[PDB]
């Protein structure tokens, strides 16, 4: 290892793990870890969804930064990422199925998924939204697409779902006196 | 021979805020949930599982200032710490 | 002076089973969640925070006998992690 | 401490935390874990509602052994149990209100809810329940119920709710060969 860590290799900004570490955090928990593949066979996969330019509802400027971010970050974390932009619900239906029907997920030992889009309480908005007609995927969808019985590949595996989104349109805040 | 399998097993879900709540992001500087989560994931990922992590990030959302967001954990079944072991 | 709080924080939701799913009970020995729950609360709240306790209970269920459920851990905006302290 | 661990003391049968692991975990963690407030002045409340006997579903037979055993690990944890039993979703609504009102959440650090009743997909029975006229409890409503806004006495302590329910009708698997 060099002197002084560097960012030009394939982990880039993210902290390396080193032999010492992995080998405490695989004694000071016994039997309640999740197993990783070995990296020279192991094909990892994450899928960003991100719609930026939408129909009826405002442009979710620096959204390209969020899928920069992302995209590399994965990356740097050993998965092979796909990244589809400005989808309507029933495409965002679509390319989780055609996710969860990946052989790669076989010879991988987990999947990140990455949604950023507008939001309301009910779920995250398609291209399509508007308030006359609209355009929404459920969260619970998402967990349906990749449970056990529609994506048996990823039994057993960790599948860990980011969502950047409003779910309404409350500040999140309320006031007090000290 | 056929055996059981829990239907859903294994998920964990990070939403950039609460219920019923507004989620921030800058023109040039892209979502703060987004932002942080990489920064905590570049710091952590060696030493913490992403439970813990998640955690951090939530920790740093703590003191509102003047917007606010609370990220939060849902819906999970995650039976085991998962560590991402970054490097190998 | 007045200052600003997240409206939802702290919180910590733990349900028998995932949506859609039964949660078992037997008619003299109660139900599996919550005597599960008790047992890992008695042993592990002198040295894990309520999440680790949580998992934990996950993680005997793992394993599906003839009867299955998993227990689900659901809108988390905990951000500390929180011990019992058993005894102080 | 004596020599053998005894269940007579009011932690009953929960394991001692010593003094020495108190102060590891202390250190171990900087400032990130809840703060406890003196046992000495406290008043830690609990309160648990369940609901066996209904009207026109079936009978949640062995309940008052949950029952024993939550109140019972929750006054060994601290906390002060108040116990309902065979209320509507209005009658549950009525009692979380008036509990997220209880004078001694201001001298507390914590507190614990545990709601134990059938329950379909979308929450919690009430006594009243049937297909005809549903008759539900939504877990929604408990965190508004007990947020800042509506119990601002709780702000920044850790709300713990814990539900004992059924989510649907499913077994909740699905089969594969090895
Ligand atoms: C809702 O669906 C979307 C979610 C999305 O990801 O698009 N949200 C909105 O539409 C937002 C748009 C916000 C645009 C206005 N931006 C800003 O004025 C602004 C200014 C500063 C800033 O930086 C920081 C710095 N530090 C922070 C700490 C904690 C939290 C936030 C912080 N932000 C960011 C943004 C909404 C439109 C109206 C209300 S929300
Ligand atoms: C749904 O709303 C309710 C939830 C509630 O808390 O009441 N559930 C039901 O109504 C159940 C009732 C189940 C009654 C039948 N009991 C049994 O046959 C039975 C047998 C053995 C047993 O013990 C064990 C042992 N080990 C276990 C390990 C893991 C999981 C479960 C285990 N159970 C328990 C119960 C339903 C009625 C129909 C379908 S679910």
């Amino acid at each position: 290892n060099p002197a002084m860590p560097t960012s030009s290799g394939s982990e880039g900004n993210v902290k390396l793990c080193s032999l010492e570490e992995a080998q405490r955090i695989w004694k000071q928990k016994s039997a309640e870890i999740y197993p990783i593949m070995d990296k020279s066979s192991r094909t990892r996969l994450a899928l960003i969804i991100c719609n930026e330019e939408f129909d009826s509802i405002p442009r979710r400027t620096g959204a390209e930064v969020d899928i920069t971010g992302m995209t590399m970050l994965l990356q740097n974390l050993g998965y092979s990422v796909d990244v589809k932009k400005n989808l309507t619900a029933s495409d965002m239906t679509t390319e989780l199925e055609a996710f969860a029907h990946r052989p790669e997920h076989k010879t991988s030992d987990s999947t990140f998924l990455v949604f950023m889009s507008h939001g309301i309480r009910e779920g995250i908005c398609g291209k399509k939204h508007s308030e006359q007609v609209p355009d929404i995927l459920q969260l619970n969808a998402i967990f349906n697409m990749l449970n056990t019985k529609n994506c048996p590949s990823l039994k057993d595996k960790p599948k860990v779902i980011i969502i950047q989104a409003c779910r309404g349109d409350s500040p999140g805040v309320v006031w007090f006196k000290d | 021979a056929i055996k059981k399998a829990h239907i859903e097993k294994d998920f964990i879900a990070f939403c950039s805020s609460t219920p019923d709540n507004v989620s921030w992001r800058h023109p040039t500087m892209g979502s703060v949930f987004i932002g942080r989560l990489i920064e905590h994931m570049q710091e952590y990922a060696c030493s913490c599982d992403v439970e813990e992590i998640f955690r951090k990030v939530r920790f740093s959302f703590e003191q509102p200032d003047g917007r606010a967001q609370m990220p939060t954990t849902e819906r999970v079944t995650l039976t085991r710490c998962f560590y991402l072991f970054p490097g190998h």
